[PDB]
């Protein structure tokens, strides 16, 4: 297999063979270093493995392989390994990943993505994924002295626990907009993304948000940029743990009382 | 694929330098100080009297 449209064959037996079909050998499941890139998975496969409670792709290796401009959307992935690939620009549309690991890869995808992607019993280590994501599941490990993946545009790197996250160059009304206002874009921000974790990871939740704000001081910031996103800022920061944090509180109580003259 | 490398968000009223890279409008405006302004993706640039100004790329969709 030199192409993706070989791969795509490769796995579509390989995967249909998971039907299953139990059960299916170690070597014959391995597809390190992959290429998936402009492949629409839904066409090649079926909707039970693409929809619900349907089917799942089960005890995969995707190490190092390259999903690039490809559609992964309503897919459910479990035990698999994507350590080292490239997701970046993918479309993973409210796809599942259970009991997986991806840690040391791109997941900044495509905006064209509708549905948060959520992982769950999942390792995030060192991957730098887009601020729009669900979290709640995942398993978080003490930091190395590692370095963001080298990217072109953007701004500067803050950590959410062993997670990458990429603050924008500068704070614009876009910018607030998608990383802030969950409201408008129904349920979706860094806000939102960085609160997903579970509960017992609280002060990592509380550092990244701190990390979060010390980046929003900053830049020279204005009522009027903020104004759409007051509701949003609140609706998640002036409740805990964020209220035991005296860098978000005493930066949150000026925006707390604007927003409540209303 | 692509979105302002400034507020990496899709587009909003995109305008393209003639390096040539495409960004939001006020992500242009905003950025701009002493008039000049650099892509970020590579390096510097020229800039236009008042803004919003520069070629609108192909809008979709
Ligand atoms: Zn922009
Ligand atoms: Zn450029």
């Amino acid at each position: 297999p030199s192409s993706p449209a070989d791969w795509a064959k490769k796995l579509t037996d390989a995967v249909l063979r998971q039907k299953a079909g139990e059960t299916l050998t170690a070597a014959d499941r391995d597809f390190s270093n992959a290429d998936f890139r402009n492949i629409t998975f839904s066409k090649i496969l079926p909707p039970s493995f693409m929809e619900r409670d349907g089917d799942i792709i089960k005890g995969f290796n995707f190490s190092n392989s390259k999903f690039t401009y490809s559609d992964i959307s309503h897919l459910h992935f479990d035990e698999c390994r994507f350590t080292y690939s490239t997701l970046s620009d993918v479309v993973c549309s409210n796809t599942k990943f259970s009991n997986s690991d991806m840690n040391e890869v791109f997941l900044q995808y495509s905006i064209t993505t509708q549905q948060q992607p959520s992982f769950i019993d999942t390792t995030l280590k060192n991957t730098l994924i887009r601020h729009k994501a669900n979290l709640s599941g995942v398993i978080l490990n003490e930091p190395d002295n590692s370095s963001p993946p080298s990217v072109s545009g953007g701004g500067n790197f803050i950590r959410l626990g062993d997670i990458w996250l990429q603050m924008p160059l500068l704070w614009t009304e876009n910018a607030v907009d998608g990383f802030l206002n969950h409201e408008h874009n129904n349920g979706k921000s860094i806000l939102m993304t960085i609160d997903s974790l579970p509960d017992k990871y609280s002060q990592e939740k509380v550092q990244a948000m701190e990390d979060l704000v010390k980046s929003l001081r900053g830049g020279r910031l204005t009522e009027a940029c903020i104004r759409p996103v007051e509701s949003s800022l609140v609706s998640v920061l002036a409740h805990p743990p964020y209220t035991q944090s005296a860098l978000i509180s005493e930066w949150l109580g000026p925006v707390q009382e604007r927003f409540l003259e209303a | 694929f692509l979105a302002c490398k400034i507020c990496l968000e899709q587009l909003r009223a995109p305008k393209t330098l003639p390096c040539l890279h495409t960004y939001c409008q006020d992500c242009l405006a905003q950025l701009a100080d002493g008039g000049r302004v650099r892509c970020p993706e590579c390096r510097e640039t020229v800039p236009v009297p008042p803004e919003g100004v520069a070629s609108f790329k192909t809008n979709f969709f």
